[PDB]
């Protein structure tokens, strides 16, 4: 588990400390003499913004986590939904909401699936000419593997499959299978 | 700890000035004086004379660099008459 | 220290003006296909 | 060699204000750059990772000495702007082999052929642009902190004063002062950088701190945090020297004040030269066990920058009208690319690496070449339109606006081509040399699993695309503003030549008009053999593929 | 949804919005040479901050689309 | 379909080709036909050269090979204890 | 008009004006209550379904060959 | 490779051969042999090559 | 900016710069040698003895910075 209030405000702040950056920067390129007080009356919109998508974004995927009580991609999309829609709410426009929702969701979970370098790839720490080699020479596996992901029917039809296939169908419909013969004869 | 603080008055200088651009050539002499004055404080610590050699090299870049710089500006100011940008 | 016809936004505006996409109201365009009365 | 050139090249121009004189000291630069390439040819036959010269101040590599050559290759061709005139005469009566060898012509060639024009009167502009290739070839081979600062700045310096050598323009004096002001804060972050590296290492050798890097890579006391954060701000000085986002603003600034033939050295030797330098650096202090070094490893400054460098160059090209400004940024978007290439340091994005920024600049330049072209081109066509009138230094940079090339397709179908064949090199369209260059880069990043890097790349490639399409539409789908000069063909206006044997004596007369003024052959051939390379690669890929893949495993052999 | 929404949340809805984008950080390209040094101090400082405090790559990415945000609003 | 004489040979032919039209001159007049033996000899020439650089490649790749199932098998068999 | 003459039409200003409507409607496209529902139950909802009753019925039957006594349910 | 090779082994050579305080620099005879063995294995690396192949050989 | 650069570049500075500055003190120690001690160099000689030798390279890296610094001046300031 994590604590979901207290990993907001880290959130919060970390990305609203930048804003406060960003908000001193406005206040120094500022043209008029508007003092230094400026920084939190003209450009104190523009931190409590930052402040406010850091809390909203580190806030739900903690909560995501506790939640679904998994650790994974899923959780940094739902967190930058609520980012995203946080960032949206400030212009009043909910196509603005729905589509900055959808931007920051959809980039930070292929970021997390993916697990962009920005940071640093996991090194395999293995032989990587032996992984290539195996991926290049698996040219024939058990036909357990693929039926598992593929199944069965579909045209896929492995040896066995009308035995199977009666003691399926009496299982759900309880009809024996006994087609008819065509021939007088018999 | 000296030549720390000295670096900071030279990035000052660029966060304080929108409009003089004499100050901007100014702040990098300070940035590089206290860069040199680290070296040579260091080079005492660890009884190296490179330390002194490089920092000869670089008051001599140094002084080369504010030269060149003062040769645009005049060639500059040939054409304008004025330092000051208009904010 | 360069002049407003090499780096402003004004011109960058001339070439590419905010009216060459047309955004307008239900009031003036209900029907969404540009006044057609 | 470079060194004996640049003395000599003073010496004599020490003694001399003739101005005439200009035209030939470009052309003994380039013999003299002959020479260097002879040289370096000459030392390529060892294979080994490194051999320190001079003390251990320098070294010499096999990629060292490939890009030295390269390098002076590239400063060859760029020379020929300012060592032959942008135009000549042309007639069938002068066109043998024993006409241009054995006879000669005569006319008034001053106006036509613009004796006097301002790129050939800067006596001192081919000495200059030695000074910043010697700084470029001695950062290559630098192996000291030491050497590391003084060949920056020897190359730095150099670059503001030729963007200041134009010193009646008041956009070159201006672009000058912005390059050095901005360019001087950069080499603080790289004398700070590496003066942290000597306080706490000790050394200046680039040898000692690898072998520091190396034995604290295990897996107390005195934990090497300096190295990665030291090589970080001394990695930003170089990220702003080669205009990689967010450090890029000063650079669309600059490669539009100063003149375009200026701009066309100042925006390609440069990057050459750090590049190489930071592959090798990026080499060595790559840590292999994932430990604390790694997670704080300075090259993320390089993977962040990319990531910027991809958005900022092809976003805000979008709205660009200013032809050198869309170049500028459509650099920074290419820089992109490379920085993501030098970031993953696989085999793979090495060679990926290698061949990206040798096809660019040549690409590159390509554009350059035919931008400089259509320029000097222009002289027998008049046009009313008054935008044109109102540019400024219209004789340094001729070509301002993606507007002056409209219907140029009409005024020159096939250097139009040419053109479109680059811009289309640079948006990365098959079978052209930019596709496998960006194909290749794509591909070694997807194989070390960067996904998302890789994503974005394309996805940035796209709106970059936007703005390469929009310079191609402007020369194909419109009509030219441009007229025919009618003084030029006027059925009365018609200048005379003479063509004279060996002697001196006459053989023929004949009139002549402005369609017998063309385009000088250093121009059209160097446009004519980058144009076709770019085209033709899948033809021709086998040594220059092969080259990179032995440098790299070079570099990489355990 | 053909001649609608499928040109809006397409092609054309790009074209409006990028067009805005690239137009406004253009607008913060001044060619004033002390703003030019703030940005580089700035950026600077950002690149320091993210690798001396072991910054989770998501701050980065959604401070990037929070800058895209800001800058996608005019003014 | 990859001949390296014959393709450069071509490359120099389409070089003069390219250059003419680019200059927009005659692409031909008789004489300036001198040219594009000229401009295909020294093509001709740039393919004998890389030839001899494309055969001395080929050795040194061969070479690399070799040393890096060498230094597989070593690794291995020491791993063999 | 053309590159090639053409015949003389009649051509009416009404139906002009409304072929050029129709060909920049895509331009006053705007986000609403009713342009989202219908965007929406197109692009969504009625796909969705088909693709529910797609993936719920892949592999359901198969009538080759089937005879009395024998189901065509596969599944 | 994670092991670095010294484009510059001759930095064994380098120090201030005046005031040296006795017992001051370290012993390098080891150091010393290390390159000599490196020296005579490539010398006797070429040496079958050219002389098993290219010649005895063609 | 203060608080952020200065927190970050203090922490790279190595003991000798940061050991005296910002009860129990620490004293540095001091004793002599005879046979380094037998023919000093001033630092200026200590300079000397390796800048025209051993580091060469760097004398000539510098001079060529000086001669274009000159050439540079000059060109752009003065009238041909
Ligand atoms: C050593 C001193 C002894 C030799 C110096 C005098 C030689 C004669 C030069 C001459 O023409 O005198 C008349 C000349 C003016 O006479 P003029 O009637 O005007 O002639 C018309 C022009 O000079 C136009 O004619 P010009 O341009 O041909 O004459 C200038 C002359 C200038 O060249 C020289 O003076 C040679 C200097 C070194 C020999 O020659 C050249 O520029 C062409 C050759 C360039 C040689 C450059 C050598 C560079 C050093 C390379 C080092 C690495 C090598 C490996 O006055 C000079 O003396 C010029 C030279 C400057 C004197 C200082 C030279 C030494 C500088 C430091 C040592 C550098 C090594
Ligand atoms: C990838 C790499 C692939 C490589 C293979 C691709 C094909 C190579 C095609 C390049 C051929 C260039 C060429 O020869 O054009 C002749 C070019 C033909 O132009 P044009 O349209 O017939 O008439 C010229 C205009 O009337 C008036 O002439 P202009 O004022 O307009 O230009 C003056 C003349 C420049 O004057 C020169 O010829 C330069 C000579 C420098 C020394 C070269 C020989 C070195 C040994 C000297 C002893 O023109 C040029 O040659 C421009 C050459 C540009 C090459 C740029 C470098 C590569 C890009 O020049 C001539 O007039 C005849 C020169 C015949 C001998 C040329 C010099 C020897 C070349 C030897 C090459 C290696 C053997
Ligand atoms: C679309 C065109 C295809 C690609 C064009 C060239 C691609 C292949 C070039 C490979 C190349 C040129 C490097 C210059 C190119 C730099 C960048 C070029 C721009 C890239 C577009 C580098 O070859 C080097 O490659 C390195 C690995 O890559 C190796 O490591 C080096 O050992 C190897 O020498 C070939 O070098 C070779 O040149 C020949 C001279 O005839 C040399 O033969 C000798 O040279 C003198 C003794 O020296 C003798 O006096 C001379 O008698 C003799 O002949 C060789 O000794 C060697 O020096
Ligand atoms: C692009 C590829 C450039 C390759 C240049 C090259 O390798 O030339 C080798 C040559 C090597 O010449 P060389 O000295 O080996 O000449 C041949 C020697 N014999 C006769 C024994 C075979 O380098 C040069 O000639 C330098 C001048 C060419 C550069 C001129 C401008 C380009
Ligand atoms: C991956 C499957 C699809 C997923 C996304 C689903 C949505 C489909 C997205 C398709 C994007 C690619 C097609 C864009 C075509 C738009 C071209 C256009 O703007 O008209 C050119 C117009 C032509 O139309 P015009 O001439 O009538 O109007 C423009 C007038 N001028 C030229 C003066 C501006 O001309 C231009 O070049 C202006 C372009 C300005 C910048 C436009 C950027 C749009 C491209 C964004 C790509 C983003 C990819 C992410
Ligand atoms: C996955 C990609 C997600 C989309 C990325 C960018 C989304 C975006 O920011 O679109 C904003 C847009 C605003 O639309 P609107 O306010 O109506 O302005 C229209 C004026 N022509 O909003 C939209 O057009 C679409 C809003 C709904 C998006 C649902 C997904
Ligand atoms: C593609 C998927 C969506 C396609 C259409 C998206 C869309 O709805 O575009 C509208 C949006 C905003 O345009 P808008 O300002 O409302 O109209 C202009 C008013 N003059 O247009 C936009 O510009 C939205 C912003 C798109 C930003 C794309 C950024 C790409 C790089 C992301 C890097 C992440 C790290
Ligand atoms: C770049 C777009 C993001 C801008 C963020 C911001 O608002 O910072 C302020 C500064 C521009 O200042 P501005 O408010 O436009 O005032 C200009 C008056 N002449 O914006 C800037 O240009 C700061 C430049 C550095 C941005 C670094 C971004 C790093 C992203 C990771």
């Amino acid at each position: 588990p994590k604590d979901a209030v207290h990993l907001g405000l880290k959130g919060a702040a970390v990305v609203g400390g930048i804003g406060l950056l960003f908000a001193a920067v406005r206040t120094s390129l500022a043209r008029k003499n508007v003092g230094p007080w400026a920084i939190f009356t003209r450009n104190g919109k523009l931190a409590a913004t930052f402040a406010a998508v850091g809390g909203a974004y580190d806030f739900t995927r903690a909560a995501a986590a506790n939640l679904r009580e998994k650790e994974d991609w899923v959780n940094n999309g739902i967190g930058g939904l609520f980012a995203g829609a946080t960032m949206g709410l400030t212009t009043g426009r909910i196509p603005r909401v729905l589509g900055f929702a959808a931007l920051t969701g959809v980039v930070l979970a292929t970021a997390e699936y993916a697990g962009s370098g920005l940071r640093g790839v996991f090194k395999r720490d293995v032989d990587e000419y032996e992984r290539k080699e195996f991926l290049r020479k698996n040219r024939r596996r058990p036909i357990e593997e693929t039926l598992a992901e593929i199944g069965e029917g579909r045209g896929i039809k492995p040896p066995g499959y009308y035995e199977r296939r009666a003691q399926r169908l009496k299982e759900k419909y309880g009809v024996d299978i006994n087609p008819v013969c065509a021939d007088p004869d018999q | 700890n000296i030549t720390l603080i000295l670096f900071l008055i030279g990035i000052l200088g660029f966060v304080l000035n929108r409009k003089n651009i004499i100050l901007m050539l100014i702040s990098i002499e300070i940035m590089l004086l206290s860069i040199t004055f680290l070296i040579l404080l260091s080079s005492l610590n660890m009884d190296d004379i490179i330390g002194q050699t490089y920092a000869i090299y670089i008051i001599v870049v140094a002084g080369a660099e504010s030269a060149i710089g003062l040769g645009i500006l005049v060639a500059f100011y040939r054409l304008r008459g004025s330092i000051a940008i208009e904010y | 220290f360069l002049p407003e016809a090499m780096v402003g936004r004004s011109k960058i505006d001339e070439k590419y003006p905010d009216s060459d996409y047309p955004t307008l109201t239900d009031k003036e365009d209900p029907d969404m296909n540009g006044g057609y009365i | 060699m470079i060194m004996i050139s640049i003395l000599s090249l003073l010496l004599s121009t020490s003694v001399t204000l003739r101005r005439d004189m200009s035209i030939l000291f470009n052309r003994i630069s380039i013999i003299a750059l002959a020479y260097c390439i002879l040289h370096d040819t000459m030392s390529l036959s060892f294979i080994s990772k490194g051999i320190g010269l001079h003390g251990g101040l320098l070294h010499i590599t096999n990629l060292t000495q490939i890009f030295h050559i390269f390098i002076f290759i590239i400063s060859i061709l760029i020379l020929q702007l300012t060592s032959f005139y942008p135009r000549k005469v042309w007639i069938p009566e002068y066109s043998s082999l024993k006409d241009i060898f054995f006879n000669k012509i005569l006319y008034y060639r001053t106006k036509i052929i613009n004796k006097m024009g301002e790129h050939m009167k800067i006596i001192e502009y081919p000495l200059i642009l030695l000074f910043v290739i010697s700084g470029a070839v001695f950062l290559i081979s630098t192996n000291d902190l030491v050497s590391i600062f003084l060949s920056i700045e020897l190359q730095s310096y150099g670059l503001y004063l030729l963007s200041t050598i134009y010193r009646n323009s008041e956009l070159s004096t201006t672009g000058g002062l912005i390059y050095f002001l901005l360019g001087g804060l950069s080499s603080c972050f790289i004398l700070l950088g590496t003066s942290l590296l000597y306080v706490n290492s000790g050394t200046t050798s680039l040898d000692g701190l690898y072998i520091l890097n190396s034995i604290s890579d295990v897996n107390s006391w005195y934990k090497p945090y300096y190295l990665n954060f030291s090589l970080l701000i001394f990695s930003i000085g170089f990220l702003f020297k080669v205009s990689a986002a967010p450090f890029h603003f000063w650079s669309p600034d600059v490669y539009d004040a100063i003149p375009t033939i200026v701009t066309t050295f100042v925006a390609i030797i440069a990057k050459i030269s750090i590049f190489i330098f930071l592959l090798e650096l990026v080499y060595y202090t790559n840590s292999n066990a994932n430990s604390y070094l790694s997670e704080f490893s300075w090259t993320y400054a390089l993977l962040i920058s990319s990531l910027l460098s991809l958005i900022i160059g092809t976003v805000v090209g979008l709205t660009q009208f200013r032809i050198k400004r869309l170049l500028a940024y459509s650099t920074i978007s290419h820089v992109g690319f490379i920085l993501l290439a030098l970031s993953v340091s696989s085999i793979e994005s090495t060679q990926a690496f290698i061949f990206y920024l040798i096809q660019y600049s040549i690409s590159n330049l390509n554009a350059f070449f035919i931008l400089i072209t259509i320029g000097f081109s222009l002289y027998g066509y008049v046009t009313n339109n008054k935008e044109y009138k109102s540019l400024l230094d219209k004789n340094n940079s001729p070509i301002q606006l993606i507007s002056q090339l409209k219907g140029y397709f009409y005024i020159n179908p096939l250097l139009s081509l040419s053109l479109a064949i680059t811009i289309f090199s640079f948006v990365g369209v098959p079978p052209l040399v930019g596709f496998f260059a960006k194909q290749m880069v794509l591909s070694a990043a997807l194989d070390n699993g960067y996904i998302f890097l890789s994503l974005i790349a394309i996805i940035t490639s796209v709106i970059g695309a936007v703005y390469y399409l929009n310079v191609i539409k402007e020369i194909f789908f419109y009509s030219p503003e441009h007229e025919v000069n009618p003084v030029l063909n006027e059925s009365d206006s018609n200048f005379s030549l003479r063509i004279l044997n060996e002697k001196n004596v006459l053989i023929r007369s004949v009139l002549l008009k402005g369609r017998n003024i063309f385009i000088s052959s250093p121009f059209s051939i160097t446009i004519s053999i980058i144009t076709n390379v770019i085209l033709l690669f899948i033809f021709m890929n086998k040594e220059w593929l092969s080259m990179g893949t032995i440098l790299v495993q070079i570099l990489f052999s355990a | 949804l053909d001649k609608g929404s499928i040109e809006l949340f397409g092609p054309y809805g790009l074209e409006r919005g990028l067009v805005k984008l690239s137009k406004n950080i253009s607008s913060l390209s001044t060619s004033h040479v002390t703003t030019y040094a703030l940005y580089i101090l700035v950026g600077f400082i950002l690149y320091l901050i993210y690798n001396n405090l072991l910054l989770d790559y998501s701050y980065l990415l959604l401070i990037i689309i929070l800058l895209l945000l800001l800058m996608m609003i005019g003014e | 379909m990859v001949n390296r004489i014959l393709f450069w040979t071509g490359f120099g032919l389409a070089v003069r080709f390219w250059q003419l039209g680019i200059e927009m001159r005659p692409f031909f007049n008789r004489k300036s036909l001198w040219a594009y033996p000229l401009f295909g000899g020294v093509g001709a020439s740039f393919g004998y050269w890389l030839q001899s650089i494309d055969e001395k490649q080929t050795k040194m790749l061969e070479e690399r090979k070799q040393a890096i199932l060498e230094k597989r098998a070593r690794r291995a068999q020491r791993q063999a204890e | 008009m053309a590159g090639l003459q053409h015949y003389k039409i009649a051509m009416d200003p009404a139906l002009v004006r409304l072929g050029s409507m129709i060909s920049n409607r895509y331009k006053y496209f705007r986000w609403t209550k009713r342009t989202a529902l219908v965007s929406f139950m197109y692009v969504v909802v009625v796909p969705s379904t088909i693709g529910y009753l797609a993936y719920k019925t892949d592999g359901l039957w198969d009538l080759r060959a089937k005879r009395r006594g024998d189901l065509i349910s596969e599944r | 490779s994670r092991h670095i090779e010294l484009k510059y082994p001759e930095v064994f050579s380098h120090g201030s051969p005046f005031n040296v305080p006795a017992g001051f620099y370290p012993n390098l005879d080891h150091v010393i042999e290390h390159y000599r063995k490196q020296h005579l294995e490539e010398e006797e690396r070429k040496a079958k090559k050219l002389a098993a192949a290219a010649a005895a050989a063609s | 900016v203060g608080i952020i650069i200065s927190s970050f570049l203090f922490k790279m500075l190595p003991y000798g710069v940061i050991i005296s500055n910002q009860k129990n003190d620490l004293f540095f120690i001091t004793s002599k040698i005879w046979d380094g001690a037998l023919a000093e160099n001033n630092h200026i000689s200590s300079i000397g003895n390796i800048m025209y030798t051993n580091y060469n390279v760097w004398l000539i890296l510098a001079s060529f910075i000086l001669l274009l610094a000159m050439v540079g001046a000059i060109v752009i300031t003065i009238k041909p």
